């Protein structure tokens, strides 16, 4: 589906907004969901809140008809980064088959953290069987946006590069990798080859060559 | 008390039945609701369907004539079949515990009531890719080391995603960081791994990965040194 | 199927354009021709008159009085039968304040016996005739139609802006009255204790034979609205908890059963919820 | 004008508006005070009251 978006400080206080109005009496549930991971329920009934989910996670009753569903989440921290699902039920309308549009929570404000750039050549029975690939492997940083430069000696060289778009650890921080394909030949003749990770304002550069 | 396991073919040709399972751990299988949820890259979560306590089947209506959700009673395990898979129909399949809630607003005897479900404890969910092309396994070349040392290995060339990595089939799991993988143009993904490690520890003391690739039912393993 | 949202194509404010109306109209206010389309229950064979939506139904005290060189008698035996001699008898300018409280089946918001239950009747040894029974403990029923309703003006013509059910706010519900189980149950099984005195066998009490709606059912006016409610769960003799009528309601009313003349009343908004005495019966003996 | 809020009845074209004198009478049993006070203001006491049919 389309998806909504919603920047919140660090350490302030959430308020997400449900899609769909209800009609009737409802019983609103609320999933946190990262992509590439399995959802959690934080809400099931209109502000019941399962064991395991912490009380800054808050819905709204459903006393008198005419309250809006929203979910608040009091003191934002860098975890709390996901998509959040208002499962809709209510009397009137139907079967709530739909978890419906999703409101990305972005907490601003996070710490920015440095990459961690290591370069391995090309591995030896990798050059046996006629086939080089250099990897730079930048981990670490934030906000999770990296310009990798392939430099072979000093001239650049961008037929071969292929780099895996940023994506977030455990830690809250992003990775990425850089892979540059080489025939084992022009692995050896060069003097030494470079990857230069740019990230933010500063570039840092780890170089390996052939011996 | 309750957990959850997928299981998958990870590669289905197009219109072809895909079939999953799962297993429940620490609990009865016909005693809850089980529902199946599955995300595709851009798409949101669809909810697939759900099967009573009673083993009662109901579909979305999305995909009500393709689905057909089983179960078997005798070994806590519960299935999934869809027929017709399409390009579109690759996604993370999960499976959930689906708990059934009666919201009442007026008298329970006019049926001022409905029911609704939440899904409180799901699966870990299980990769599934839709191409006509074939499987393949990888080739993990090691990546020799050189204050403290990094070393890794190079999964080069698979199809499909995923590959599960590990150190010392187990032993080592501090310092790992084994990175998601690139696509490349050629069609199959390629991966790495590294652990950082302290330099006097490769005296001889053996570092080797575990690599799994499952589609393709070929697991490896290597050794890494200077 | 309890009640509908229904379209209809409309007159304006002006005499040739044409409007494309919707209004909300219950099950019971509407017949099924010969698509889906439908038609008001009194076109085929009566006029509708909508009440001027300002007067109100609500039931003040009415004094009946003779003119000058006439008298009213008034008994006061405490135990009078309504036919034959009273004595004590004392005379009276006017009536005291009477309620035109018009319901059926249930006597509501009427006057206590002092002692006793009196039965009356003309003649007792038939079945036709009526039997009007009258309390001294009266149950308190209340009822309810709890769908939050809107009004909606629709223009029908110059000045006439018809008023129609609108849209329900919240929750569709349905409309009933409660009575406390011991309490009526209680003061059923003493207008039993007196219908032995002349007919020396076992009574019993089954429910409505049938026939037309009005009829069947405790139909009365609440707020505004005229509720017919299914008497079923009251009259079943079986010789704590509560007891609940399913009602429903109408707004094509026909009271005063005359040739052709139907009457609409206007919906009223929001939450109706009135209290009533139960203070008597009209029953009916089968041969 | 007025179709949006009115019924409109039109004069049957035979009667006329034309103001002739009203007289105004009171039952029998009942009189009419009449002030003639040239200067009465309209409200209070007037002197040289006289009665009317
Ligand atoms: C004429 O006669 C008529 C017939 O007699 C009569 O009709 C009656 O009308 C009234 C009003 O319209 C109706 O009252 C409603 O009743 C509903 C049900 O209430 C009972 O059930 C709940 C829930 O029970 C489950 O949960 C509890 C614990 O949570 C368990 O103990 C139960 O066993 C049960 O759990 C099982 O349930 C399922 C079945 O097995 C399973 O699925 C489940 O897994 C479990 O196994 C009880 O909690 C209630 O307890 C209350 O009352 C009892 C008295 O018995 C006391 O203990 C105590 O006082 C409690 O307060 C009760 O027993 C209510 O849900 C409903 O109230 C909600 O809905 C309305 C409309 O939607 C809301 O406006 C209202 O504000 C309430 O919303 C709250 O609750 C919902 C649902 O949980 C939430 O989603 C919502 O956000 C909100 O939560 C907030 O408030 C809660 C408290 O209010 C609070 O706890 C939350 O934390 C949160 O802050 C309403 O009261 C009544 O049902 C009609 N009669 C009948 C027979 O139905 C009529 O009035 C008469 N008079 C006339 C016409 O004039
Ligand atoms: C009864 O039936 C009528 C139609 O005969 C319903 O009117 C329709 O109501 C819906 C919802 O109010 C309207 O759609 C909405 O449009 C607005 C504005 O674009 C938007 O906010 C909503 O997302 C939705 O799209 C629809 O236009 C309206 N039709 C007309 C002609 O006005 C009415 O809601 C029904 N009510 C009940 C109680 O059954
Ligand atoms: C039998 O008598 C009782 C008692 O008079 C009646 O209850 C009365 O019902 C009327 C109409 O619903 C109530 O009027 C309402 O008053 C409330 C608050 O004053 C107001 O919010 C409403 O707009 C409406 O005006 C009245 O209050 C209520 N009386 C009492 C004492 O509660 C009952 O309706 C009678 N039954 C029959 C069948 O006539
Ligand atoms: C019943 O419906 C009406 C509207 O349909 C609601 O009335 C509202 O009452 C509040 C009370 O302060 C006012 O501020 C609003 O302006 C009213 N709404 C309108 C449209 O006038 C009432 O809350 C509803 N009751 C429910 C839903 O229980
Ligand atoms: C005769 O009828 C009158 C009623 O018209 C009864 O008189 C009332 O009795 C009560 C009881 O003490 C008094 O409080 C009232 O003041 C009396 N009313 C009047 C107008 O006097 C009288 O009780 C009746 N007698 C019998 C034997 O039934
Ligand atoms: C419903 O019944 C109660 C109980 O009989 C009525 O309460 C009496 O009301 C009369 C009204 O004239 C008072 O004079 C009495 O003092 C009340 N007595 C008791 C014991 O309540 C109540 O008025 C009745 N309400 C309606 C609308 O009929
Ligand atoms: C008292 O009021 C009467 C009117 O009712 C006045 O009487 C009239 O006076 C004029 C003046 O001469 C006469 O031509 C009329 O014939 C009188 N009418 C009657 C019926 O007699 C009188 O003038 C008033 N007096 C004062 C002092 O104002
Ligand atoms: C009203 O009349 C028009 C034709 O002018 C038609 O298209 C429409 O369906 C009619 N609606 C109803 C409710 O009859
Ligand atoms: C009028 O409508 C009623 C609806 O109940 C129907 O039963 C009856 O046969 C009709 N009679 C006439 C004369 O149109
Ligand atoms: C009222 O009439 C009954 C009729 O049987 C009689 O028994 C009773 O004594 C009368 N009450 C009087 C006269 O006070
Ligand atoms: C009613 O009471 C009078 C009292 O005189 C009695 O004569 C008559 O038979 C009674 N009739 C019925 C039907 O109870
Ligand atoms: C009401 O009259 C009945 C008649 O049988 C009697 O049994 C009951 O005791 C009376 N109750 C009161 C409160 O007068
Ligand atoms: C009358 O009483 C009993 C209760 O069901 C039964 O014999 C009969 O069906 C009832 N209804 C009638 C006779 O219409
Ligand atoms: C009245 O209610 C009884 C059960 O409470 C039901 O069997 C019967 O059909 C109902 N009759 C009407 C006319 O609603
Ligand atoms: C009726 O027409 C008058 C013309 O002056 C206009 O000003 C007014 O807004 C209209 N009102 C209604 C209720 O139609
Ligand atoms: C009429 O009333 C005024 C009031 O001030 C008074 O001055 C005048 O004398 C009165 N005329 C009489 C009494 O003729």
């Amino acid at each position: 589906s389309y998806v909504r978006p919603l920047s919140v400080a660090l350490g302030e206080t959430a308020s997400i907004s449900c899609g769909r109005q209800a009609l009737g009496s409802r019983a609103v549930q609320w999933y946190q969901h990262r992509p590439g991971q399995a959802p959690i329920l934080l809400i099931y009934n209109n502000q019941d809140r399962p064991s395991g989910i912490p009380e800054r996670f808050s819905g709204t009753p459903d006393i008198n008809f005419g309250t809006r569903a929203t979910l608040t989440i009091s003191g934002v921290e860098a975890g709390d980064e996901a998509d959040y699902y208002c499962h809709m039920w209510d009397s009137r309308s139907g079967f709530s088959w739909s978890f419906g549009g999703a409101t990305r929570l972005t907490v601003l404000g996070q710490p920015k953290a440095a990459p961690s750039v290591t370069l391995f050549p090309p591995s030896s029975e990798e050059l046996q069987a006629n086939k080089a690939t250099l990897v730079c492997l930048i981990s670490d940083f934030y906000p999770g946006a990296v310009t990798v430069a392939w430099k072979a000696d000093s001239s650049p060289v961008k037929a071969g590069v292929e780099t895996t778009t940023p994506s977030k650890q455990s830690n809250n921080k992003y990775a990425a990798s850089s892979y540059l394909s080489l025939t084992p030949m022009q692995w050896k003749m060069h003097k030494s080859y470079s990857c230069q990770v740019t990230h933010e304002g500063s570039t840092v550069e780890k170089t390996v060559a052939p011996t | 008390q309750v957990q959850l396991q997928e299981s998958g073919p990870g590669l289905v040709k197009p219109s072809e039945t895909l079939s999953l399972t799962c297993t429940v751990s620490g609990g009865s299988i016909s005693n809850y609701y089980w529902s199946w949820i599955r995300q595709s890259p851009g798409k949101g979560l669809e909810w697939i369907g759900y099967i009573s306590d009673s083993e009662s089947t109901n579909y979305n209506p999305s995909l009500k004539s393709r689905v057909i959700i089983s179960v078997d009673t005798s070994k806590n395990q519960l299935s999934l079949k869809l027929n017709s898979v399409t390009a579109a129909d690759s996604a993370i399949y999960y499976c959930a515990r689906a708990q059934q809630g009666k919201r009442i607003y007026g008298m329970v005897s006019f049926g001022e009531f409905f029911y609704y479900y939440y899904m409180d404890v799901w699966g870990k969910g299980t990769t599934v890719t839709v191409s006509s092309a074939s499987t393949k396994g990888p080739s993990v070349f090691p990546l020799a080391p050189s204050g403290t040392a990094a070393l890794g290995c190079l999964v080069k060339d698979y199809f499909p995603e995923p590959v599960t990595v590990s150190w010392n089939s187990g032993a080592l799991t501090s310092g790992v960081h084994t990175f998601p993988a690139v696509l490349q143009s050629s069609g199959l993904y390629s991966l790495s791994s590294v652990v950082t490690v302290p330099s006097s520890s490769l005296g001889t003391q053996t570092y080797i990965c575990n690599v799994n690739h499952k589609p393709s039912n070929t697991k490896v393993d290597k050794k890494v040194e200077p | 199927e309890e009640i509908k949202n229904c379209s209809f194509n409309a007159t304006t404010e002006l005499r040739d354009k044409k409007r494309r109306e919707y209004a909300l109209f219950y099950r019971l206010d509407i017949v099924p021709l010969s698509n889906s389309e439908y038609r008001l229950i009194n076109c085929n064979t009566s006029v509708i008159t909508q009440i001027c939506p300002k007067v109100t139904f609500d039931p003040i005290p009415i004094h009946y009085c003779a003119p000058a060189g006439y008298a009213i008698l008034k008994c006061n035996n405490k135990t009078f039968n309504g036919t034959g001699p009273c004595n004590n008898v004392s005379t009276v300018q006017c009536t005291h304040g009477i309620k035109p409280v018009v319901s059926t089946q249930l006597l509501l918001n009427g006057s206590l016996a002092e002692e006793e239950i009196i039965i009356r009747s003309e003649n007792l040894t038939d079945n036709v005739k009526t039997i009007i029974v009258h309390l001294n403990e009266s149950v308190e029923i209340t009822c309810t139609r709890p769908n939050n309703m809107t009004r909606k003006s629709v223009r029908i013509g110059p000045g006439q802006t018809f008023y129609a059910l609108g849209d329900i706010i919240g929750d569709i519900r349905q409309p009933h009255c409660n009575i406390s189980e011991i309490k009526w149950e209680k003061t059923l099984q003493r207008v039993s204790e007196k219908l032995r005195e002349h007919f020396n066998k076992t009574i019993i009490f089954n429910q409505s034979s049938g026939g037309d709606l009005e009829i069947t059912t405790h139909s009365f006016n609440c707020g505004g609205e005229f509720f017919y409610c299914n008497t079923s769960d009251l009259f079943f003799n079986k010789t704590n908890s509560t007891i609940t009528l399913p009602c429903r309601i109408k707004q094509i009313i026909n009271m005063w059963q005359e040739v052709g003349r139907a009457m609409y009343a206007p919906p009223i908004a929001g939450n109706i919820t009135c209290k009533s005495n139960i203070t008597g019966l009209l029953l009916t003996r089968d041969g």
